[PDB]
């Protein structure tokens, strides 16, 4: 009768992480098959240049009591971390909730931004800032490589560490757009906001991740 | 004619989907009546109120922070902002994310140590 409730609770809240997962698809699908539409002057985004410098958005929870889901994607990002550092390839992360926030600030690494304490509630408005200070350090030439490290929701008793790669960026119609007012101008702001979309949907999945793990810590 | 498929979509959510006899809503360059037959379109819109003429004639509005229109052949689709964007205000986002950072190079073998604890002190939980 305890163990119910207690199961009752966190399906209420799961089923809203999922919610948000399957809301948040439409927009970054769209945009991503816009983007294929206008990219096929070489957009910074679209190419591979030389890596002198890599950035993580690295999304941690919030709150204990998760197992190891953070412990075994801390693992993972150091793994990869360093075999750049070994080459002399800076790394700068965007730490995303307070654990990684205090884990980082503990074993050293270049926590250039953060936002933390949004738990059940993530928003894009929050990740504004965080994603916006590494783009911007893409744009100057001071990253060559972005990445958001976060963990793969798949069932209530399986979740994967993951990073992947934002930037630069991983059968035709024809028509053409009239494009208000130009190709370019635009590319560029739909290259950003799907940045954005995968960030924010890094995020909610990593809560439906830490939520679940949370029903089976609290077993 | 008469109807074309509207979606409206922000990075959070899907505020709108459905048959539309035609939408209003300020574009960058001007304002934009989208009927069915526009030609391909894509322009961004400013932060306002989109008004949509549903299907069988009732109204509706929708105030939206900005954002992507999207008209192609059929489907349009609306790609919302969540909260006005702009190179200041994204920037002022910005400075808050860096402050937080700044209030306060990476030892990997004191780091795996601390991870190797915390694995261990989980593996005592689980044998209770």
């Amino acid at each position: 009768k305890i163990t119910k409730a207690m199961e009752m609770v966190a399906a209420s809240k799961m089923r809203k992480s999922q919610d948000r997962m399957a809301a948040s698809r439409p927009y970054a699908e769209t945009m991503r098959k816009v983007i294929g539409h206008l990219a096929h002057y070489k957009h910074p985004y679209l190419e591979d240049r030389d890596v002198k410098r890599v950035g993580y958005l690295v999304v941690s929870t919030d709150r204990g009591l998760c197992g190891g889901l953070n412990i075994n994607l801390f693992k993972k990002l150091l793994a990869e971390m360093k075999t750049w550092t070994d080459k002399g390839v800076q790394c700068d992360l965007a730490m995303i909730g307070s654990k990684g926030v205090s884990f980082f600030n503990s074993v050293g690494g270049n926590v250039v931004a953060q936002v933390t304490g949004m738990g059940d509630n993530p928003s894009l408005s929050e990740l504004i800032g965080p994603v916006k200070v590494m783009l911007q350090a893409y744009d100057e030439g001071r990253l060559d490589k972005l990445y958001i490290v976060s963990n793969k929701f798949i069932n209530t008793m399986s979740q994967v560490p993951t990073i992947s790669q934002l930037l630069p960026l991983p059968k035709h119609k024809s028509w053409d757009y009239l494009y208000e007012p130009d190709p370019k101008a635009l590319l560029d702001t739909l290259l950003r906001r799907y940045v954005e979309s995968q960030v924010y949907q890094g995020v909610v999945e990593n809560l439906a991740s830490e939520q679940a793990a949370r029903m089976v810590a609290m077993k | 004619a008469m109807t074309y498929h509207l979606d409206v979509v922000s990075a959070e959510q899907q505020m709108f989907s459905g048959l539309v006899e035609k939408i209003q809503v300020t574009g960058s360059e001007g304002e934009l009546g989208i009927y069915p037959g526009h030609a391909p379109l894509l322009t961004a819109i400013k932060p306002g109120m989109i008004r949509i003429v549903k299907q069988h004639g009732h109204e509706e509005f929708i105030y939206l922070s900005g954002g992507i229109l999207e008209v192609q052949p059929g489907n349009v689709t609306v790609l919302a902002d969540t909260a006005i964007r702009g190179q200041d205000l994204d920037e002022a986002r910005a400075m808050e994310a860096k402050r937080k950072a700044e209030e306060h190079d990476v030892d990997y073998a004191q780091a795996s140590a601390e991870l190797a604890k915390a694995i261990a002190q989980l593996r005592v939980i689980e044998l209770t």
